[PDB]
């Protein structure tokens, strides 16, 4: 199975600051990882896909980067909305598995 | 009376096989190419040429 | 005796008619007839084998075919040949049948399945027995004359003439692949697979368990069977399994000649 | 829009039978273009990936797990059901329920193998 | 190849053979596994 990690475990910045967080696959996954956002009491949301394309619909301030086996999370500025967990997930050989997320908190 | 003896063929994939001299009385060897057999499942190997 | 057939194995091969004017695969085959005989007795040669079970207990009244990819048993019952006219069996061991038939210039076998299915196959041949003396005649007389005369002995003992057994080759099979909505899925019901794709990744292996494969489309992979425990003849209707064959024994060829008189 | 809603007490005694059934809204399990599946979240521990099913009754499960978990289908409720037998103190956790489609992509870009439609999930009580 | 004396030996207990028979290998058939040859028939019986 593709062993998943993400860096770092929290997330402590003010409002407009950028937010960068790296997820990290054991195994070649290629372009197949994507982002999830998880509001408390509800379940994580797609945000990000193929790795480096956006949802549609979201807004376009959120982005993703990296290859290989390092992918990065990039938001242009953070927002009060944008306060929640976040994990990524790779998509390129079953079974599929999950990072182990990250806390984001206001400083 | 006379006998004659026929070991099982070799079938080589995907590549060139060849065969040496032997002693035995009347022996003969050939090679053929373009071959594609089939068993009773399905195609014996990958290689179509 | 019967210990020397205790790690063999049934097969399949090719016949060239199958009943109705076309080709099969199928699990009874001919191999060489021998007529050495003066007194016009047949030798057959089969690819089943007569009066041992699955367990290699013997048993007069069973025999054991291959099916796919297992043996099962069948009653010796409907074991039947003919040549024109139907032939009279006289003794039976193993892949061998000893069997006298009228003059003709065909000859089939047959036998019945475990699901009430029959099966058959054809090969020229012809047929005639020698002469013995200054006349033709047809049948036995009550009064006449002894002349020197050959024949084969119903006895099951030791002989000098023997065939060898090999180990199997790879056995491929279609089915064990399935479609679902753009990947493949392989099963496996308990056996050892090799498998080999074409597709992104080159994926290759040796699994035991059940698999999944990401964007790798069906008319791109293989698949076979690898793992024996049991030997075979080396026929050659079947391919080696390897350059160089590896032998494992042999069993010996019944019923030996004799002088006799007519 | 297909939206996901489940359905199932989430109070079970050890060692019998968890079952979670997701209900689907403004939809049909007779497609054949997507996937099923069931997700859980231990206390301090990510989401965990069980396996899929599909319409037709094809079934692949996690290695761990696939000794004792088993899905079906209901295509008349329009539902599809999770079974957890020899269930453990350790069982305790948050499950969801979540879909994903699959088809024949290319160019190493496309949406397939993500999650895009999730439940709202459920806190199960392992206890006696 | 066709008359009396292709096959020759000394003593019947003896191992030492000579053969003058022909064989032709040919090519084998589409979609089947067998080997396929060309052999002139044995003498012995044609004698008799």
């Amino acid at each position: 199975d593709i062993q998943m990690t993400q860096s770092p475990s929290s997330v402590s910045a003010s409002v407009g600051d950028r937010v960068t967080i790296t997820c990290r696959a054991s195994q070649g996954i290629s372009s197949w990882l994507g982002w999830y956002q998880q509001k408390p009491g509800k379940a994580p949301k797609l945000l990000i896909y193929a790795a480096s394309s956006l949802q549609s619909g979201v807004p376009s301030r959120f982005s993703g980067s990296g290859s290989g086996t390092d992918f990065t999370l990039t938001i242009s500025s953070l927002q009060p909305e944008d306060f929640a967990t976040y994990y990524c997930q790779q998509a390129n050989s079953f079974p599929r598995t999950f990072g182990q997320g990250t806390k984001v908190e206001i400083k | 009376e006379y006998k004659t003896v026929i070991p099982s063929p070799y079938v080589k994939c995907c590549g060139t096989a060849e065969c040496k001299d032997k002693s035995l009385p009347d022996y003969s060897c050939k090679v053929f190419t373009g071959v594609y057999p089939f068993m009773w499942g399905g195609a014996y190997c990958f290689c179509d040429a | 005796n019967f210990n020397v057939y205790k790690a063999t194995r049934p097969y399949l091969a090719h016949c060239p008619d199958c009943g109705e004017g076309h080709s099969c695969h199928s699990p009874i085959a001919l191999e060489r007839i021998r007529n050495e005989a003066t007194d016009g007795t047949l030798k057959i040669q089969v690819s089943l084998q007569i009066g041992i079970k699955t367990d290699d207990s013997h048993d007069w009244t069973k025999l054991r075919y291959m099916d796919s990819h297992t043996p099962a048993d069948a009653e010796r019952a409907g074991l039947l040949v003919r040549t024109s006219a139907p032939c009279t069996i006289t003794g039976t061991m193993g892949h061998f049948i000893l069997a006298r038939c009228p003059k003709g210039e065909t000859l089939t076998v047959g036998f019945t399945d475990s699901r009430k299915i029959s099966h058959t196959c054809t090969h020229p041949f012809h047929h005639e027995p020698p002469v013995i003396g200054r006349e033709r005649f047809h049948s036995r007389p009550q009064h006449g004359k002894e002349l020197p005369c050959s024949t084969y002995v119903q006895s099951t003992a030791a002989t000098a003439e023997e065939i060898e057994v090999h180990m199997p080759p790879d056995t491929p099979d279609r089915t064990l692949m399935t479609q679902q909505s753009g990947n493949v899925k392989i099963t496996v019901n308990g056996q050892t697979v090799r498998y080999k794709c074409n597709c992104g990744g080159s994926n290759e292996g040796l699994t035991t368990t059940d698999k999944v494969i990401n964007n790798c489309k069906i008319d791109q992979c293989h698949a076979a069977v690898t793992n024996h425990k049991n030997w075979q003849y080396n026929s050659p209707l079947v391919p080696r399994n390897a350059e160089l064959g590896d032998r494992k024994g042999k069993i010996h060829i019944p019923f030996p000649l004799a002088n006799v008189t007519c | 829009q297909v939206q996901l809603q489940e359905s199932g007490p989430g109070l079970v005694k050890p060692s019998q039978t968890l079952s979670l059934t997701c209900t689907v809204s403004g939809g049909s399990i007779s497609s054949d273009d997507y996937y099923w599946t069931w997700i859980r979240l231990p206390p301090g521990k990510g989401l965990e990936w069980i396996g899929y099913i599909f319409y037709t009754g094809g079934t692949y499960y996690n290695p761990s797990l696939k000794s004792r978990v088993t899905i079906s289908l209901d295509r008349s409720k329009n539902q599809f059901s999770l079974k957890l037998s020899s269930v453990t103190a350790a069982d305790t956790a948050v499950y969801f329920c979540a879909r994903a489609p699959e088809t024949y992509c290319s160019t190493t870009n496309c949406y397939k193998g993500y999650f895009d439609s999730w439940g709202q999930g459920t806190l199960v009580t392992v206890s006696s | 190849p066709g008359q009396f004396g292709d096959i020759q030996s000394r003593t019947p207990e003896s191992k030492d053979v000579y053969a003058n028979t022909q064989l032709v290998l040919q090519r084998p058939a589409a979609g089947t596994v067998h080997v396929p040859y060309s052999q002139a028939p044995s003498g012995f019986k044609y004698w008799l």
